[PDB]
């Protein structure tokens, strides 16, 4: 039931970003 | 000859330690030299 | 000293010949009790700096049960034994199609050459013996009891009577001088008939492991 | 040849000490002194059956020597290869084997026990030797000693 | 008196010195604070330490960079208190007739000589120690070197911690290309130098650059050639070091805390040899000649022992062992609290000095350290301060055995064998010949600790 | 020594097959004392057929 | 590298990536793209996928046990 | 006893920490979760030396919390059973001496203490002292004891020691 | 089911290498230094403080050189890793004390050779005073 792939967090891509507040 | 006996030797017999205190060896001669005294000296020198 | 070498080599030959007899090979009667005086006469010259060498000291014997099970006793004839010489000996033994051979190595052995005895094929059986070790017969010593190798048939019967396992029997190291003298390997049981003070005779069986 | 950095003066001092320390003109290393004396005790004396039949103990010289060189001492001229035994079980193990140690261990254990006149049954002594040599190699007695 | 000057800085300079010590007879301080006399018997009944107040005169000189020096006098500052042994000079029962002792509920036949701490009578068991400022040569077969030139040197009563130097002589067992040639050479290990430096280099650091001067101090009889040959190999190692500065540089190379700059190595070596090494012979900067002569004697003593012309010193010889009684023992302890007392004053004033305001001495001096410091070990038996991260010497200040009068007398005269390396190497249990007339041979506790504990001879 | 010896032989016992074995069941001796007799009932004597 | 899966992004992967990202955005997660007043979290993540800024990395487990790390930006989405 | 180990800990990271350099947040988070705690299997984790590596962050379905398996190097204090180690006395009571072996506290029962020792309630401060008074155990006294057994309670390890064995005491 | 005297313990600790009490203080100091100044974080846990005092109070060595020398000296022998830290931490006065405290040593160490090792540790450990 939609388990053949898992989502993994990557930090190198998160190195850019600003919090909305 | 001083041969360690008693507790010191009893410990060393159960304690298999490679180097005992006085690890003496007894050498028994055979033949004609075993009876003569002078003929046993050369063996003494060749062992010492 | 040339004179010293005659006694040193004579003892090795005398002990080596008795080694085959104890193992169970057919050995001529004269060669067991061969005298030192006959050692020089049957060679005709002094070993050191003479025609008699260690190469010709090689002896050939056949097993009493079957003659096809011959045995070899080679002598390296060198201060140290290397791999190249070892490969030659087994290669030489290949022509005769023999399964067991004995090497009388000198006091020094190459550590690399020692590996040759480990990597050999299962049908190869090479046993190393230091020159000093063979100068005396360990079996004849009073402390050493009489050792008899037990055949496979006896071992199975022995365990059935006593209902014993291989691990239960007393163990003996394969590298023991007596074990090396008889050339026994793992899984062999040695019958020890020692003169017990209490019962007079006491038969003990030890498994090589 | 070497004549033609300690060329010859300092080298002579160096070589001089070496030949006075680790040079063996005749003998076997690890042997400091040898004690030779006729044994008055019967056990040391050789017992040989006489023609008549009665036991007789002849006088044979015995050389008790400090240190263990059984491997080389045994392989010596005019030395008995049978009755020559050492008191060191470790040396006997590497020369004669574990089986010979069982008898040697018994003799040493009995020798010390009988030195003061006390006696112990052979069965008890044999049991201790068998357990130590049961595995084929000398085993130190269990050192925990909880019980 | 021998206390180092107290210096505080952070312009405002404060120099505090102790002028004199005043000791009064024992008194009891209750909630009222009156200095009522404290009888020894009262201490046992009330389970309090029998002790007397300690007072010290403190003089402080303060300079605020104003070219005006003024000082104030503090008369009989309450530094703390000192336990008083019974029947001592400061004890309340000294020189009293037998009649007076009964009035105070004290036994006239009781000899005293103990301390009452928390109501428990404690006797300071004498601890034998190796004699100081004495040269001893011993032979050990386990060390890599044949002979030991052990000589622990200390000044009078104690100005600095005892420092020991072992002028050893390498054994001939080792073999080498150059070692065999020279053979046996003398190596001396300095107290603050981890590695063993040749003794010859030490003399060069002192100032005796010439090699002949080295032989003059060591070899007194030049006619005898046997001793001369033994010192020859030692010169080979130190030959390359000819200048005194190089010798000072050489020693400082292996120092505990080598200096980053080259000049610092010479200074560290200069201080170590001048102060750390051989403190007893000389502590100033103009005792190089005196220090060298003692150093040469140690080598000379080693030469006699090595050649066999001088018998090796006996480990069990009581002449080589000194006995530490309540006096010598408490003297060492008193330094522990006093040294910490200065630190407490310094630390307390440190926060005050940096703020610029003067610090009152009444708060600076800590009475608890002096009082509790001595009372602690004397009660517990663990010698020394507990805070310091070490192992205290137990078995000292045991409770007096009052089962029998004879037992009480024996306990007071009781002796203890040395512990540690000194006691272990020797055979304190075995009875030596030196005990004749000095230590009772028959008297010794039975058990594992047999012979370690003994009793002083009657006379 | 007494404590050490007991521990190394505490499990040694004579089984019902007249054999000496330890807890692991390893045969220490085929027969107790090599004869299979108790050490208390044995009595000292000298047979006169060898002297 | 040596990735054998299709370069395109499956519909199931797109739905989960946006859903997980949208849940993250609703949990005070930062937004790589500029915010122009889009309140609904799904819209914020939807434009993030368009701009190829979603940090999520898709680990596709092959039936043989091997896994391939495919980035959302690397994958070719359909708009 | 102090050892050097390489442990594995699954770090739960909130989506709020998905900003620039979240590995720094993961790295700093590991200095609070496994630091200062006491796992019952490996003992007290007194300190962390360095971080070996940080694994890929797997997003847990439904929960939405990313799981980061991180490997780190740390030093633990695991008291092995039947091990003799020095201890520091913190308090003394009629029940027995209360010792402190580093981060943990070990309790010594009266029975385990040698019979020669006798508790003295008045003596200020209390200290187990024998009649001969050769040896006394005060507070903050360095003594050697053998841990007969250890038990894990409320995520903490409690040890029981004894001094019946030879050469256990002030020395 | 585990006992330190018999050298029986969980297999995981076999790979771990033991550390000295004084040596651990250095590691704790390194951890303390960075936390105090390198990063602005919460104060160190009470457990960290408690073990820091224990290591400092029982620290038998002054600097790393003394620690390294003892570690190197004992590494040359066949000393087990468990005994490596235990012997140094205990600092037995004599060989007899070490064997009774450490049953494992007496199995493969003689009364003479081990004594030559403990005395070496004594020469390395130093007193504040």
């Amino acid at each position: 039931g939609t388990g053949c792939f898992d989502l993994l967090l990557d930090a190198e891509k998160c190195k850019y970003g600003m919090e909305i507040p | 000859k001083n041969v360690t006996l008693g507790v010191p030797r009893l410990k060393e017999l159960i304690n298999i330690s490679k180097k005992p205190k006085t690890p003496s060896l007894t050498v028994f001669l055979l033949g004609q030299s075993a009876r003569d005294a002078e003929r046993a000296k050369d063996i003494l020198c060749r062992l010492e | 000293d040339d004179e010293e070498e005659t006694y040193r080599l004579w003892k090795i030959r005398k002990t080596i010949m008795q080694l085959c007899h104890d193992r169970g090979y057919l050995v001529t009667q004269d060669e067991l009790d061969q005298t030192l005086e006959e050692f020089k006469a049957q060679f005709g010259d002094k070993p050191s700096e003479g025609r008699p060498r260690r190469t010709d000291l090689t002896v050939l014997v056949a097993h009493n049960d079957d003659p096809t099970d011959q045995m070899f006793v080679f002598f390296p004839e060198e201060p140290k034994v290397g791999i190249k010489t070892i490969k030659v000996y087994c290669q030489r033994m290949q022509e005769e199609n023999i399964t067991r051979a004995l090497i009388v190595v000198q006091q020094g052995m190459t550590p690399s050459a020692k590996q040759s005895l480990v990597d050999m094929a299962p049908k190869y059986i090479l046993e190393q013996f230091l020159q000093q070790e063979l100068l005396i017969n360990i079996t004849e010593h009073e402390l050493v009891p009489e050792h008899v190798v037990m055949t496979k048939e006896e071992v199975t019967e022995l365990l059935a009577r006593y209902k014993l396992r291989e691990n239960q029997l007393p163990r003996i190291q394969a590298g023991d001088p007596v074990a090396r003298y008889f050339g026994i390997k793992r899984g062999q049981v040695v019958k020890i008939i020692r003169p017990s003070e209490t019962a007079g005779r006491y038969i003990t069986y030890r498994l090589v492991q | 040849s070497d004549e033609n950095k300690m060329d010859d003066d300092v080298f002579l001092r160096c070589i001089e000490s070496n030949m006075l320390t680790d040079m063996t003109l005749q003998g076997i290393e690890q042997i400091s002194k040898v004690y030779m004396h006729l044994p008055q005790t019967d056990n040391k004396k050789k017992i040989i059956i006489t023609e008549d039949g009665e036991f007789k103990a002849l006088q044979e010289w015995i050389l008790e020597t400090d240190g263990v060189s059984l491997m080389r001492v045994l392989s010596e001229k005019d030395v008995d290869p049978v009755r020559t035994t050492s008191n060191d079980i470790v040396e006997i193990f590497t020369v004669l084997g574990i089986e010979a140690v069982r008898k040697a261990l018994e003799r040493e254990l009995y020798h010390v026990i009988s030195f003061d006149g006390s006696y112990v049954n052979y069965r008890h002594l044999a049991l201790l030797c068998d357990t130590m040599t049961c595995r084929g190699h000398l085993m130190a007695i269990t050192r925990h000693g909880v019980n | 008196e021998d206390a180092p000057p107290i210096d505080l800085q952070a312009p405002p300079r404060y120099l505090l010195k102790f002028e004199q010590i005043y000791l009064s007879k024992p008194t009891h301080w209750e909630r009222d604070g009156a200095p009522s006399p404290m009888m020894p018997n009262e201490a046992r009944l009330r389970n309090l330490t029998y002790s007397a107040p300690l007072y010290v005169d403190i003089t402080k000189t303060v300079i605020k960079e104003g070219e005006e020096q003024l000082q104030t006098q503090h008369q009989k500052t309450f530094i703390g208190k000192i336990p008083i042994m019974l029947r001592s000079t400061y004890c309340l029962l000294n020189g009293l007739t037998d009649r007076d002792l009964c009035e105070l509920n004290e036994c006239p036949l009781d000899p005293g000589g103990y301390f009452i701490i928390n109501g428990s009578e404690k006797v300071l068991i004498a601890q034998e120690k190796m004699a100081t400022n004495t040269v001893y040569v011993f032979a050990k077969k386990d060390s890599k070197y044949a002979y030991t030139g052990e000589c622990r040197s200390c000044l009078e009563n104690s100005s600095r911690p005892t420092s020991t130097i072992w002028v050893s002589m390498l054994a001939r067992g080792g073999q080498g290309a150059k070692k065999s040639a020279i053979g046996q050479r003398i190596v001396a290990t300095l107290p603050y130098i981890k590695q063993e430096v040749p003794i010859i280099i030490v003399f060069r650091a002192l100032g005796f650059v010439s090699d002949r001067d080295i032989l003059e101090h060591i070899i007194y009889d030049f006619e005898d050639p046997e001793m001369m040959e033994m010192v020859k190999p030692s010169l080979d190692e130190a030959f390359v070091i000819q200048e005194q500065n190089v010798a000072l540089n050489f020693i400082g190379s292996r120092g505990a805390k080598p200096g980053v700059t080259k000049e610092k190595r010479i200074k560290y070596a200069k201080e170590v040899l001048q102060k750390e090494m051989l403190p007893h012979v000389g502590v100033s900067d103009f005792c190089e000649t005196k220090k060298a002569y003692f150093l040469g004697y140690m080598v000379h003593r080693l030469l006699l022992a090595a050649l066999g012309r001088r018998e090796l010193d006996d480990r069990d010889h009581y002449g080589n062992k000194r006995l530490d009684l309540a006096g010598p023992l408490l003297a060492f302890l008193f330094r522990g609290m006093f040294k910490n007392l200065l630190k407490e004053v310094r630390i307390y004033a440190q926060k005050f000095i940096d703020r610029g305001k003067d610090f009152n001495l009444e708060l600076a001096i800590k009475t608890r350290i002096i009082s509790d410091g001595l009372k602690y070990s004397l009660a517990t038996g663990n010698w020394g301060d507990q805070k310091k991260a070490h192992q205290a010497r137990a078995g000292v200040s045991q409770v007096l055995n009052r089962l029998t009068f004879a037992s009480t007398l024996s306990h007071l005269r009781r002796l203890n064998s040395p512990i540690g390396r000194d006691g272990k190497l020797a055979k304190p249990r075995q009875l030596h010949n030196t005990l004749w007339g000095m230590v009772c041979p028959a008297e010794t506790p039975e058990g594992h600790a047999v012979g370690l504990v003994k009793n002083l001879a009657l006379m | 020594i007494q404590r050490r010896l007991i521990k190394s032989m505490e499990s040694v016992m004579v089984k019902y097959d007249a054999t000496v074995r330890n807890s692991i069941n390893q045969v220490v001796q085929l027969r107790y004392g090599e004869d299979g007799l108790a050490g208390e009932s044995v009595e000292f004597q000298n047979l006169a057929t060898l002297k | 590298q040596k990735r054998i899966t299709t370069p395109y992004m499956t519909k199931y992967e797109r739905a989960r990536v946006l859903g997980t990202r949208a849940l993250q955005i609703a949990m005070c997660a930062p937004v790589m793209v500029e915010l122009e007043g889009e309140t609904d979290p799904l819209l914020i993540a939807m434009k993030e996928l368009k701009a190829r800024k979603i940090p999520i990395i898709i680990r596709r487990y092959l039936p043989d046990g091997s896994y391939e790390d495919w980035g959302v930006d690397e994958l070719i989405i359909s708009d | 006893m102090f050892y050097h180990i390489s442990l594995e800990h699954e770090i739960l990271l909130h989506p709020r920490y998905f900003g620039p350099n979240l590995l720094n947040t993961v790295k700093q988070k590991l200095f609070t979760e496994v630091e200062g705690t006491c796992t019952g299997k490996y003992g007290f984790v007194i300190a962390v030396t360095t971080i070996d590596n940080i694994g890929a962050g797997v997003i847990q379905p439904g929960r939405g919390f990313v799981l980061y398996p991180v490997k780190y190097k740390a030093i633990v204090f695991r008291p092995f059973k039947g091990e003799v180690v020095d201890a520091v006395v913190t308090q003394v009571n009629k029940v027995g001496l209360f010792t402190e072996i580093g981060p943990m506290s070990c309790f010594i029962s009266r029975h385990s203490i040698p019979s020669e020792m006798e508790f003295d309630p008045n003596s200020n401060p209390p200290c187990y002292k024998t009649m001969d008074e050769d040896i006394v155990i005060q507070q903050d006294d360095e003594i050697r004891l053998k841990i007969v057994g250890t038990r894990v309670d409320k995520n903490d390890i409690f040890a029981i020691g004894s001094l019946m064995d030879d050469y256990l005491g002030l020395v | 089911e585990e006992d330190a005297s018999q050298l029986i313990f969980p297999k995981e600790f076999e790979t771990a290498e033991t550390l000295l009490n004084s040596e651990v203080h250095m590691l704790l100091e390194h951890r303390k230094q960075q936390n105090e100044s390198a990063e602005d974080e919460q104060e160190l846990s009470e457990v960290f403080m408690k073990t820091l005092n224990y290591t400092a109070r029982f620290s038998r060595f002054k600097n790393r050189e003394t620690i390294a020398s003892v570690r190197s000296l004992l590494l040359q022998k066949k000393l087990h890793k468990f005994e490596l830290a235990c012997l140094a931490n205990l600092c037995p006065e004599t060989a007899e004390e070490s064997k009774a405290l450490i049953p494992s040593l007496e199995g493969r160490f003689e009364d003479e050779e081990l004594q030559q090792i403990l005395d070496d540790i004594q020469t390395k450990r130093s007193f504040q005073y």
